[PDB]
């Protein structure tokens, strides 16, 4: 059977310094996780015990400090290259697990105001355009993301590691 | 030169060209000319 674990991140952003984010996440075709707020005190929630309380909250922690960092990156990018505000954003992502064995399948795909703008390659963990439309913004945002570790393999280990992981202990 | 998170901090002579190499549009953040 096809084991799979999705996420899904919306994020309004009103001005560079607030935001709204609204989020998911789903085992399969269960739903798993909510995730609401303000930047200031997002809600994070598992709909079923699947992790213990120590457990669960090491993972809220890892969420609390990618959603700091998402939001920095967006005001970097207005900072250097001027985007017109409000704004959304939406993160699509999630790792896919062959009935077979082969290599998971992973996937992150952003999207601006609800056309597709740049996903992440896992192969040689890269982020490329998914947009044909050239701009300052895509291209500064494309060299910040594969510039560092930290948004090339340390992303790369949390869909192939991390999420894979995740689906072999809790879906089975 | 550019770490993770790093350009959000106010641009510095020091840190970036100095302390490390910088390319022409970090100089220029620094310049604000
Ligand atoms: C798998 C465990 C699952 C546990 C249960 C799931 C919980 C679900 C509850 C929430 C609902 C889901 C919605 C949120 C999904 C968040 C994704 C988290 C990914 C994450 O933490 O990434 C870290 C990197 O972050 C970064 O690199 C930060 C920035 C990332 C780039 C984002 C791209 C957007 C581009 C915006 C640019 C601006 C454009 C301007 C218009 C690496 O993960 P790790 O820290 O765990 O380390 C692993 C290595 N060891
Ligand atoms: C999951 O998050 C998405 C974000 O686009 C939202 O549209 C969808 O309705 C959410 N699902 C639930 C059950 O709230
Ligand atoms: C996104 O859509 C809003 C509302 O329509 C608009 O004001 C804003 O300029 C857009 N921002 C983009 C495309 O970055
Ligand atoms: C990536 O981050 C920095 C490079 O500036 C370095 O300290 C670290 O060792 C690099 N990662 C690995 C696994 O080598
Ligand atoms: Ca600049
Ligand atoms: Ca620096
Ligand atoms: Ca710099
Ligand atoms: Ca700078
Ligand atoms: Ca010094
Ligand atoms: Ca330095
Ligand atoms: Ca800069």
């Amino acid at each position: 059977g096809l084991q799979r674990l999705h996420m899904l991140q919306i994020s309004y952003f009103r001005d560079p310094y607030h935001v709204w984010y609204q989020g998911n996440a789903s085992l399969g075709g269960h739903l798993t996780h909510v995730l609401e707020g303000p930047d200031t005190n997002t809600t994070i929630i598992q709909l079923q015990p699947l992790q213990e309380p120590e457990s669960w909250a090491r993972t809220q922690s890892g969420l609390q400090s990618y959603l700091l960092q998402f939001h920095g990156l967006v005001r970097l990018v207005h900072q250097e290259r001027t985007l017109a505000f409000p704004l959304t954003i939406r993160c699509f992502l999630g790792c896919e697990l062959p009935p077979e064995g082969s290599r998971a399948h992973v996937f992150f795909e952003v999207a601006v105001n609800g056309s597709s703008f740049v996903s992440f390659r896992p192969e040689r963990a890269l982020w490329q355009a998914d947009t044909q439309v050239t701009s300052g913004v895509v291209t500064f945002t494309l060299q910040q993301l594969n510039a560092y570790n930290r948004t090339r393999y340390e992303l790369r280990e949390f869909l192939e590691d991390t999420c894979v992981q995740y689906v072999q202990k809790h879906i089975s | 030169a550019n770490s993770f998170l790093e350009e959000l901090r106010h641009s510095s002579l020091e840190r970036e060209c100095i302390e490390e190499i910088c390319d022409f549009e970090e100089a220029k953040e620094i310049f604000q000319n």
